[PDB]
RNA sequence: CGACUCUUAGCGGUGGAUCACUCGGCUCGUGCGUCGAUGAAGAACGCAGCUAGCUGCGAGAAUUAAUGUGAAUUGCAGGACACAUUGAUCAUCGACACUUCGAACGCACUUGCGGCCCCGGGUUCCUCCCGGGGCUACGCCUGUCUGAGCGUCGCU
RNA sequence: CGAUCCUUCUGACCUUUUGGGUUUUAAGCAGGAGGUGUCAGAAAAGUUACCACAGGGAUAACUGGCUUGUGGCGGCCAAGCGUUCAUAGCGACGUCGCUUUUUGAUCCUUCGAUGUCGGCUCUUCCUAUCAUUGUGAAGCAGAAUUCACCAAGCGUUGGAUUGUUCACCCACUAAUAGGGAACGUGAGCUGGGUUUAGACCGUCGUGAGACAGGUUAGUUUUACCCUACUGAUGAUGUGUUGUUGCCAUGGUAAUCCUGCUCAGUACGAGAGGAACCGCAGGUUCAGACAUUUGGUGUAUGUGCUUGGCUGAGGAGCCAAUGGGG
RNA sequence: UUAAUUAAAACAAAGCAUCGCGAAGGCCCGCGGCGGGUGUUGACGCGAUGUGAUUUCUGCCCAGUGCUCUGAAUGUCAAAGUGAAGAAAUUCAAUGAAGCGCGGGUAAACGGCGGGAGUAACUAUGACUCUCUUAAGGUAGCCAAAUGCCUCGUCAUCUAAUUAGUGACGCGCAUGAAUGGAUGAACGAGAUUCCCACUGUCCCUACCUACUAUCCAGCGAAACCACAGCCAAGGGAACGGGCUUGGCGGAAUCAGCGGGGAAAGAAGACCCUGUUGAGCUUGACUCUAGUCUGGCACGGUGAAGAGACAUGUUUUUUCACUGAC
RNA sequence: GGGCAGGGCGCCCUGGAAUGGGUUCGCCCCGAGAGAGGGGCCCGUGCCUUGGAAAGCGUCGCGGUUCCGGCGGCGUCCGGUGAGCUCUCGCUGGCCCUUGAAAAUCCGGGGGAGAGGGUGUAAAUCUCGCGCCGGGCCGUACCCAUAUCCGCAGCAGGUCUCCAAGGUGAACAGCCUCUGGCAUGUUGGAACAAUGUAGGUAAGGGAAGUCGGCAAGCCGGAUCCGUAACUUCGGGAUAAGGAU
RNA sequence: GCGGGCCCGGGUGGAGCCGCCGCAGGUGCAGAUCUUGGUGGUAGUAGCAAAUAUUCAAACGAGAACUUUGAAGGCCGAAGUGGAGAAGGGUUCCAUGUGAACAGCAGUUGAACAUGGGUCAGUCGGUCCUGAGAGAUGGGCGAGCGCCGUUCCGAAGGGACGG
RNA sequence: AUGCCUGGGCAGGGCGAAGCCAGAGGAAACUCUGGUGGAGGUCCGUAGCGGUCCUGACGUGCAAAUCGGUCGUCCGACCUGGGUAUAGGGGCGAAAGACUAAUCGAACCAUCUAGUAGCUGGUUCCCUCCGAAGUUUCCCUCAGGAUAGCUGGCGCUCUCGC
RNA sequence: CUAAGGCUAAAUACCGGCACGAGACCGAUAGUCAACAAGUACCGUAAGGGAAAGUUGAAAAGAACUUUGAAGAGAGAGUUCA
RNA sequence: CGCGACCUCAGAUCAGACGUGGCGACCCGCUGAAUUUAAGCAUAUUAGUCAGCGGAGGAGAAGAAACUAACCAGGAUUCCCUCAGUAACGGCGAGUGAACAGGGAAGAGCCCAGCGCCGAAUCCCCGCCCCGCGGCGGGGCGCGGGACAUGUGGCGUACGGAA
């Protein structure tokens, strides 16, 4: 009768993200007249490490062409981006690494990162540590562009939405083994309270459907329908196939 | 360990004196009384504890203003008059 | 006959049963049937010559004024009063007064920080500073003033 | 072979269908059916070793009670085994008994609780006698062997394995006989195994879970009361005290073995091979005692030593008895 | 890691392998909202599981229960809509979504992976052969294991002696491959066997020290209490301190002691009953949040086309617009 | 406050180096300017000086029956050392699939919107040196733990910190001592019976006891030798075993 | 008087009480591990045994093993039985006096009791700032007390210089 | 119990990973020797944290879980103060049904509530008279009821040693 | 009858509040928890829980004074009908 | 390119008022169970009850038929007796369960919108004068303001009304 683990994550207050020392949301620059028609140049100041995120971030300072002030954005640093480098963004921006421009302008076969799912959402796709999206084809009619996500799926997006040329810096983290429970603890201490995971078969049958029994076994098929109530949808959710 | 040893570390208090009811029931962290509900405009009371209602009711306190109202009604709520001078 | 132990009786101990008392309860019935932003209920803190509690009172703090009555209050002193005098105490109570929280009302609850006017100390309005006095919450109705609209129109 | 309620069918020129009239529908009246097999008729799957409550000795798991099927033990007849010969020693086919040291049947006492299996320690009792004392019998020549009688006085051991009762082996021995005492003995001990809660394996079940199937870790409380017992003051009488004694009554205790001589004798074809009286001693048990040997040792007795402390020498102290002869 | 009986082989752990999700999304919270957590997030991420370092390997089976895929070639299929006859209430008919049926995939999903005979010039075993069967009939490995009833299996070693330990065999009641098999250095207050040294665990006990216990001055409770307290036998509610017959009995006490008082504690924790409950499970009976699907309203504008009825109506299929959202 | 030692500089000027050089415990640096010279800046809690010897302390002697916070002579000195302990400052590195707070508040800089008096004066002084006035309200005792807190109590339990001498010794280990603290932990006296609780010692045997080496005992520090099977090559390892 | 009980005598007591005919009831105790209060045996018994330790003389005092002073012997042995704080306590701090009650013996002693006294800030902290978080307005929900949310469906700054 | 914010703390030794220096061998690849270095979810071990064994002491105790010896760990998945968040069919849980104020296989407080019990226990003065049954039938009935039977009380209708 | 608009006293109820009256009621373990400094003391972090406790005497006339003891305590004396 | 009316919408320490909370025995509007009974239990019963929320007064609510009846008719609402443990509801089981008429207590009726007729004939606020002003009213004087034609007031409402 007890509420199982996984349901208690929805309420929060113990599974909330650890955002105390995070440097800020890594959002792409907002669309304006310069971005839409020409291009605007910014200067890379420093590359910062964001806790809980493998990919490093880069602070780029622009100048607002409406008021006398210096705007600062926190982009996701691509491979090869160094401090004291001019980075351009706009329709007329050239095809260089760390240079955000609309996908319609970029030719086919281009590798991009921080791709916008919708025009103006300031970057949503292929931005984790080293992932990248590849543009496949352009459709001048209806203003559509096909992109291949790192998951292997192909999605059709508008040609207006922008993306950053190159791959996300910091790739290859998963190659190094953790080798210790302590390193996993330190890794997950900066993200959430989710690392120590207890198997359902090791629990009592009051707090998990897989618990109980004189032998540590499941006793029921692990596959479960997607239309299953909370507290029962555990194991392999809507598994088309299960084995190796 | 759960008994005598555990009673040793009762060092910090959770309730303080409420300024509306006067009882030591004001919760510090929640900023709520639970005896009268001071942050709430209405006083806290329930019908499942009649003895609690009897402990703090109209007749318990000073009745500094109501006792005068009783006699003023008993004579007729007269105002702005004086008895006949000698 | 000894000491201890057992029963009964007289007296003396522990204990407060019984009886008689009762300014207290329970039940029924009659009349009236009244709170508060002019600040309710409740809470806190203080007030007596000697005053802890109860009760009463609110910096005018064991009570002020007025009315009625008429020689006390009292545990002790002190005494005011001439009790042939509005005159001690009492009761009534219509005048006045009524600290801090609390619907609680400048902002929060630490008794901490402020703003708008007037007066005094300092000045000779000179702003600092000090003290005192009056304001500064939310919602809402009528009306006044100042406003906005590529809302609907009229003149130029 | 089947009540109420409900449904369905059949019957009347049947009643109502509500202010009245007509027509559908519906509700009634009477007779059949649809069914309750727990059959005088609820609509109904498990587990709990995480468990709870009210009770029950009306009811189980101990002991104790009746019985003795079964277990154990003992007789009666005598077909036969025994070289001949039923009864030296056995004894079929039949039959008569005893014991509750085995498992069984019963539920009589105990469920407002009588602490269980073993092992250790200790006392006493029984004989259905293993050995020792005294004897009867042989298919007893000696030795040895078994059968039987009076007989429980005194003995019935040390270990490997297993929690074990039981069981088997090694060694010694005269013998390593069998049992009871709430299946003696947990305010006597232990907790190894049963038998709570945590876990592992195998089987079973969809599952939670189950297993006289295995494995592992798992708190053993209280006596100062009465009696009993062990000791210690005492008590009624003897006029009071002291000395020396008697005795009724209770308890009781000693036990077994080896070597020499007999004697390589009796006996015996031989192989082998005794016994009595004597001598020297040993095992177990009981009562004492420290001359000797050993142990203890804080006479804190006397040296020797580590660290520190009284300035040092000397003399000492502290280090829960500093340590060591 | 179970505070207060279980520190462990249990949990966790890096490694390994699957499942879902490209955002009006996956998982989840919330009675409620243009609500909220993951998310200051974007597949090298988040969420859900299984196994559990390194090495090696990961056998066969989709019959069953799950999960998943598409599919007007479709049996069943509610509401709403359409037609029918009737005076109407109506009933009938056609149409007809999801889901169940029907067809594939998936076991590092839950899981499972047999039996009977004949047969090699001594016996034995058995290569090999035949038949019946399921969805395959246990493959590589391993074992009398923490897993084997028989069992203290058989042989060797370890001992004088071993139900213990180890090493081999497989006949495996009932081993077995991510419900992971085998192996494995270091490590472990984890479970066992043997050996060296060591020692009072023992043969077999003794002595010494400190604090109690002892006595005294002072101070001083609690548990418990039908009445009380010497035995044998009898009968009795089948084990008496009281009853009967006998043995007998003598004030008041002190220090021990644990045989008895079926001693004290807790209205037995075991078992059974109750038309008494609770935690948990599901193929038990009734339901329910959530979730999938269909209809009605918010729900408009334009352009083309077809079926059906009929000789204008509905169904409407597709495309385009935004002003609702 | 002023001055000066002493540290640090990823600050500057001359100059251009292989025969490579400088340099640390380690590192590290150099034609993107190393060694060698000359400067500059920061911290200076250290030394001298005003404060400040007047005061404080150790001594020796007095005034005053008493009260009396007094009066006076002297001294408060010279040096060296240390992987020594603690605090602090400063360089240099190593680790992160861990990257290790916000705000109040203060300051510097880029610009010149504007001001000033006009030839002795003014506007300005992120005020240079002095001089004047004010700083409101609340807490301040004591315990802070084998007796002032929580456990029913003066309960062997629990409860967050700072200061940290000598000897021995690797050591903040154990033992003794100094400054400081106390009376032995809700009582004392007299004996030393049995059972106990806590320490030990035991001839010969050495686990024969027990379910089981339970408990106890054996070894133990340092120096010099030596150290096997196995192994993931890292370990095992203080293996084991010897001498001082 | 079979009995339930009752009538007299004596003592204590000091203010109300009873018989008969009827009426009415919160009307009769030995038990309920009954409720409340009190009192026994146990019993002058268990016990006043965790952390090495006390002795001598004097003073006050009716009274001294426990108070004070001096001497001796000890322990805590700078992670102390030392010196100061935080939370908590709330007068327990200081002086004087009493020994009724408490400090499980005693006490001339005390944290007991009774009288008084004592806490002095621009510089030490609260006060200021924000952190994790909490929580109004606008907005939405809710039958409703209210709830959701902290920038989200806001005409959100009442401030300032120069004229 | 867990997450977050802000602070504090953790003697003395052993083993000896990278990196670096010097010497020797080589034709090179490079390899040996001696040093420096101080890495490790490293080891012995104190403080701290925890609690294996003696199944020791105690077990109407110092204590409603403490004490002695012996123990595991002791630079990291470490220990700890204060602030803050999660509230009862809920929380939290390196998972023991563990913890959630001495209570946890569903906390505490008040009310519904004097909940129900076919089940235990108790149920208060005297005398007189009469005086039983554990049996039939039915019941989800077997520790219980209804129904017949057994019992008491109140009468009535009559007969008569009239 | 004329809904989807509205007003209206009386006969009715009153375990709270103000002020009175009464009883076949209880008489300090009873009657309200509370006859008295009772929602008080006290307990728990809190929601909350929650007591025990009346009587000299008509009048204090409440025992002057002597004596032992440090005192608590006694022996005399005195008051009162006691 | 600005001004002037209107409609919608803001700011006020603008002038004058109003609501907030408490008690809650009785009352009104919501929400709303389980113990329990059925000898089990799920519909039922407990029960529109307790618990929870909101809102007043001295009473509250209700109230003058879109009624009852089917008679030779009655005639607002509220309460008492009876109807009546009845009609009816209900595993038609346990159980639940009104209304009409009749006799009484009391008794009281009315007002708008619309329809239409009257020169908005109507109402609120500010100034002055007179009266009384301690439950701030009446009259008069103000080319003083505002509301109102997106409709105030007079006549008039089902029993008919207006001329
Ligand atoms: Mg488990
Ligand atoms: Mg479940
Ligand atoms: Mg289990
Ligand atoms: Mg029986
Ligand atoms: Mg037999
Ligand atoms: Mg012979
Ligand atoms: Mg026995
Ligand atoms: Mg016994
Ligand atoms: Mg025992
Ligand atoms: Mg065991
Ligand atoms: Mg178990
Ligand atoms: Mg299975
Ligand atoms: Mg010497
Ligand atoms: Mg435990
Ligand atoms: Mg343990
Ligand atoms: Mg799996
Ligand atoms: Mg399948
Ligand atoms: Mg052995
Ligand atoms: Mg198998
Ligand atoms: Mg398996
Ligand atoms: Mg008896
Ligand atoms: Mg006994
Ligand atoms: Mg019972
Ligand atoms: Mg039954
Ligand atoms: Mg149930
Ligand atoms: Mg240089
Ligand atoms: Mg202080
Ligand atoms: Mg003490
Ligand atoms: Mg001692
Ligand atoms: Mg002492
Ligand atoms: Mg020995
Ligand atoms: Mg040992
Ligand atoms: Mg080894
Ligand atoms: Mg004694
Ligand atoms: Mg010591
Ligand atoms: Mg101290
Ligand atoms: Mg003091
Ligand atoms: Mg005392
Ligand atoms: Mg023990
Ligand atoms: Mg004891
Ligand atoms: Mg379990
Ligand atoms: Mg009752
Ligand atoms: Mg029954
Ligand atoms: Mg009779
Ligand atoms: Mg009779
Ligand atoms: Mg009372
Ligand atoms: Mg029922
Ligand atoms: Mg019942
Ligand atoms: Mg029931
Ligand atoms: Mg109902
Ligand atoms: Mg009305
Ligand atoms: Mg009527
Ligand atoms: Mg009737
Ligand atoms: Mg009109
Ligand atoms: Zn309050």
């Amino acid at each position: 009768g007890r509420v199982i683990r996984g349901q208690r994550k929805g309420a929060g207050s113990v599974f909330r993200a650890h955002v105390k020392h995070r440097k800020g949301a890594a959002r792409l620059r907002a669309v304006d007249f310069a971005e839409r028609h020409g291009y605007i140049k910014g200067i890379v100041k420093d590359i910062i490490h964001d806790p809980g995120r493998g990919a490093p971030l880069a602070k780029v300072v622009f100048r607002d062409p409406y008021r006398f002030k210096k705007r600062t954005e926190l982009f996701i640093a691509a491979e090869g981006i160094h401090t004291g480098q001019f980075v351009y963004c706009g329709k007329k921006a050239q095809l260089n690494i760390g240079n955000v421009l609309p996908v319609g302008t970029m030719p086919e076969g281009t590798i991009v990162c921080c791709l916008e799912e919708k025009p103006g959402d300031r970057g949503k796709l292929a931005r984790a540590s080293g992932n990248y999206a590849t543009v496949i084809s352009h459709n001048p009619e209806t203003k559509k562009t096909r992109v291949k996500l790192p998951s292997g799926s192909k999605k059709v997006i508008s040609s207006a939405n922008r993306a950053v040329v190159g791959v996300v810096a910091g790739g290859g983290r998963i190659d190094k083994p953790i080798l210790k429970a302590g390193r996993a603890y330190h890794k997950y201490k900066a993200k959430r309270n989710c690392w120590p995971r207890v198997r359902g078969v090791a629990m009592n049958p009051v707090e998990h459907p897989f618990g109980g029994g004189n032998h540590q076994h499941i006793g029921k098929p692990s596959t479960i329908r997607r239309d299953a109530p909370a507290g029962r949808k555990v194991g392999l959710i809507a598994a088309r196939r299960t084995g190796r | 360990t759960k008994g005598t040893s555990s009673f040793g570390k009762r060092r910090n208090k959770t309730h303080t004196l409420c300024r509306r009811c006067g009882s030591k029931a004001y919760h510090l962290q929640k900023s709520t009384c639970g005896k009268c509900g001071y942050p709430a405009k209405r006083k806290r009371k329930y019908n499942w504890s009649a003895k609690a209602k009897r402990r703090n009711t109209t007749g318990t306190g000073r009745m500094r203003h109501l006792k005068i109202v009783y006699r003023r009604f008993r004579h007729g709520f007269r105002e702005g008059t004086t008895p006949k001078p000698k």
